[PDB]
RNA sequence: GGGCCCGUAGCUCAGUCUGGAGCGCCUGGCACCAGGUGGUCGAGGGUUCAAAUCCCUUCGGGCCCGCCA
């Protein structure tokens, strides 16, 4: 069995995993950061990073020998520019204190491999929507290929600033989700599907524009809510009649709401088709991720050459070679 | 959405019909497939205003959610823009003047223009009424897009061709491509 | 159902009093309706669409017009001397409007001239790329839009 | 507006390799705010930055001590 | 036909008798809050020591009574 210990760097959420080729994780730990919601000239927040991954690295030392392992992989993108840094200074330099090989991997489609990995799903088309990444995605001529992305700001986001203005502390994720269980009045906000694109910005904007009347807060957290995971469904709904697959996947740390996923629910039930999510310790930012999708690169010949493992903070999902069908 | 060609004994009629979408709310659902259909009858007859060949609208109808209009017995623009390329020249043609007007398709593709003799632009379910140059730069953002996502073996002529037709009939096509240009690039630092 | 009796009669008189005689009819200026369909379209949309009119042969113009206004819309298909287009359905009404505007009985001024086509573009405001006839029966199709 | 940083390590070897590891990191930034040359003298890293601008430098500086740091804690 | 509020930065609304905050943004960096270069205000007419600003007509568009043949 080809050990593999992958990083994860790309967000607030540090993740630090060991998996083997058989298809089960032998390890796998997460920490997410919590910050002040906002920053005026800020130093790095990514440096929770530099801080964890001695501490989750250490403590994988002691659940395994750290000669064990044999491959290594890091998430060389998409993600935050000096967290991705971070995470690939760190995977180098475990690679080359074990003299192992090293590879950069695309945090979407570690993604989307965990969620095939954990699911039943052989080829799905996905839709990877967190803090600051919502896009569907989907495999076309051999390649992962973004179909329906945000314009202005993602899901994520979009809810964490509406928490920040309803000053519901970080994370806003469950509060706004239940907090909305009993909102009333639809307030009306600006419903849009661009193609396949979605624009945030002017939803958030009429959001602002009603709690300066300051109206309910429940009733319009409920329509924030129940709009932006109606524009999500659509584009998914969409981009699934553009591909005109049989499975639809959603990962990403904001499908906690359970909403969404009974949303998702819903829409397949009335397509006849069939849906998932990976669990919370493969649906949000872990190591794992990494570590599987580095080993299916490595396993199927597709060597990676330590040089030019660079990362790339803008690393499109369609400038992967993947070679693994 | 589903649509129902039917001949009656003097009109050619095209019943398109907004099916509810159970995921979404009912109260949500009905006004927004109200406001969709309103917009899209409104718009699509508009377009006619400009020149713009466009289906005809026989009646609609907010309450029952549908318009019925005249059929077109046409192939999509993605099942001819492959074996012609002079129809991206038309999109640019009968997409210009619509953005001169200052009315926006926030669904522009190369799936919705039908060829059967001459180029029809049979959907505006997203029509809207701006000035905002972000959004007539968005919506050249989404064509370009689903232009590459459809024929990315020939996008770069298809769109050389689309931008000469309308560049031919717009005129002010310089700022909204340096807009293009300057929002296509917003992913991250 | 029965068939309502469409008629363009040339040589028009202008009786007011025929409006006063409880007659269930309708009048327009037989020069600006396109054809038997605009009229068609007309009738079938009054009798789907929700009532807007105080009248429904009433009614009947306001939808034939294109324009939920009526006050306006007496003066722009208001009957004219000369040829008019009458929509009734009894056969008693139809022969006292014959008696009391007088002329002749000719369906034929449904077809379209250039000189109809000019003057139906002037007063619909229509100037754009589609024929005419079916131009027409759209704007008369998007009277219920805000 | 010259910064000199300089890093001590146990070993010559683990010098080696986080003079390795950083290399293609020091090459991997896809553009630099400042000028840097990081180098390696047996059991020790030299990082020189030089910068026009005061901000960039100090986030230059403080990423290279996050990834130092996290190098020799790897171990 | 007759009322209503209206019509003010290029997109956001007061400034009415009592005659500029907004926003790609010049002003900070990895959304967040401070600076503003950028309006002289539906059209026309009369009043004016100073008029969107006192009044009238028209132009759309939204809204009530609509008043029909």
């Amino acid at each position: 069995p080809m050990i593999c210990l992958g990083l994860e760097g790309t967000a607030e959420k540090t993740g630090v995993g060991i998996v083997t080729s058989d298809g089960e994780v032998l390890f796998n730990k997460t920490i997410m950061y919590k910050p002040p919601k906002q920053g005026i000239n800020p130093r790095e927040a990514a440096d929770h990073h530099a801080e964890t991954f001695p501490k989750l690295i250490k403590e994988a030392f002691e659940v395994v020998d750290k000669n064990e392992i044999d491959l290594i992989a890091f998430s060389q993108g998409p993600g935050l520019g000096p967290s991705l840094r971070v995470t690939a200074t760190v995977a180098r330099t475990l690679s080359l204190t074990l003299k192992k090989p090293i590879i950069g991997v695309n945090h979407c489609i570690a993604h989307i491999e965990i969620g095939k990995l954990t699911t039943e799903a052989e080829d799905p088309l996905t839709l990877y929507v967190s803090g600051g990444n919502t896009q569907v995605i989907a495999y076309v001529s051999k390649k992962y290929r973004v179909f329906g992305e945000t314009l202005d700001i993602a899901v994520g986001n979009c809810l964490d600033q509406f928490a920040r203005y309803v000053n519901l502390p970080h994370p806003g994720g469950p509060y706004i989700e239940e907090l909305a269980r009993k909102g009333k009045k639809l307030v009306d906000l600006p419903y849009t599907v661009k193609g396949m694109d979605i624009a945030f910005s002017g939803l958030l904007t009429a959001a602002m524009r009603a709690y300066d009347a300051g109206e309910r807060l429940e009733d319009i957290c409920y329509s924030l809510q129940e709009y932006a995971f109606s524009m999500l469904t659509e584009i998914t709904e969409r981009a699934l009649a553009h591909t005109n697959k049989g499975e639809v996947m959603l990962v990403g740390g904001v499908a906690a709401n359970n909403r969404l996923r009974e949303m998702l629910k819903a829409m397949c039930e009335g397509q006849n088709v069939d849906f998932y999510v990976p669990p919370k310790e493969f649906c949000g930012d872990n190591g794992a991720m990494i570590a599987w999708l580095g080993l299916l690169m490595h396993k199927n010949g597709r060597w990676m050459s330590l040089d030019e493992t660079k990362i790339i903070p803008n690393y499109r999902t369609d400038m992967v070679e993947v070679n693994w069908i | 959405a589903d649509i129902k060609r039917d001949s009656y004994l003097d009109f050619d009629v095209i019943i398109k019909e907004r099916v509810k979408k159970g995921y979404r709310d009912e109260r949500l659902d009905e006004n927004i497939r109200k406001s969709r259909t309103a917009r899209e009858a409104r718009y699509l007859a508009l377009v006619k205003d400009f020149g713009i060949p466009a289906p005809y609208i026989f009646d609609v109808d907010l309450d029952n959610k549908r318009i019925m209009m005249s059929y077109i017995n046409g192939k999509l623009a993605k099942d001819v823009i492959e074996d012609n390329l002079d129809i991206a020249y038309k999109i640019g043609e009968i997409v210009g003047k619509l953005h001169k007007n200052d009315v926006i398709h926030n669904d522009l593709t190369t799936s919705n223009f039908i060829f059967d003799k001459d180029l029809y632009i049979i959907d505006f379910g997203l029509g809207k009424i701006s000035n905002l140059d972000r959004d007539k730069a968005v919506d050249l953002i989404v064509f370009k897009k689903a232009v590459l996502s459809t024929h990315h073996e020939k996008f770069d002529e298809i769109w050389e061709r689309f931008l000469e037709g309308y560049k031919s009939v717009y005129d002010r096509w310089e700022i909204i491509l340096e807009l293009m240009k300057d929002v296509e690039r917003r992913a991250r630092y | 159902m029965d068939p309502m009796i469409i008629r363009g009669i040339r040589g028009a008189r202008i009786n007011n009093e025929i409006f006063n005689l409880g007659l269930k009819f309708q009048i327009l200026n037989a020069d600006v309706v396109a054809t038997k369909k605009h009229v068609l379209h007309a009738i079938n949309q009054a009798k789907t669409k929700k009532p807007i009119a105080k009248s429904f042969w009433m009614e009947i113009l306001v939808r034939a017009s294109g324009q939920r206004q009526i006050h306006e819309a007496i003066k722009i298909i208001g009957a004219k001397d000369g040829n008019v287009c009458l929509i009734c359905e009894d056969e008693e009404t139809f022969r006292k409007i014959y008696e009391l505007i007088g002329g002749e009985i000719d369906d034929s001024v449904l077809e379209i001239n250039e000189d109809k086509e000019r003057l139906i573009r002037e007063i619909f405001k229509i100037r754009g790329f589609g024929n005419v006839v079916e131009r027409v029966l759209e704007k008369i199709a998007l009277i219920e839009l805000k | 507006v010259q910064a000199k940083i300089e890093i001590e390590f146990p070993s010559e070897d683990v010098a080696k390799v986080v003079y390795e590891a950083v290399l293609y990191e020091h090459l991997s930034v896809p553009y630099r705010r400042s000028e840097i040359d990081f180098k390696l003298e047996g059991k020790k890293i030299i990082l020189d930055i030089k910068a026009t601008d005061s901000s960039a430098l100090r986030g230059t500086v403080n990423s290279y001590l996050r990834w130092i740091k996290a190098a020799i804690d790897v171990i």
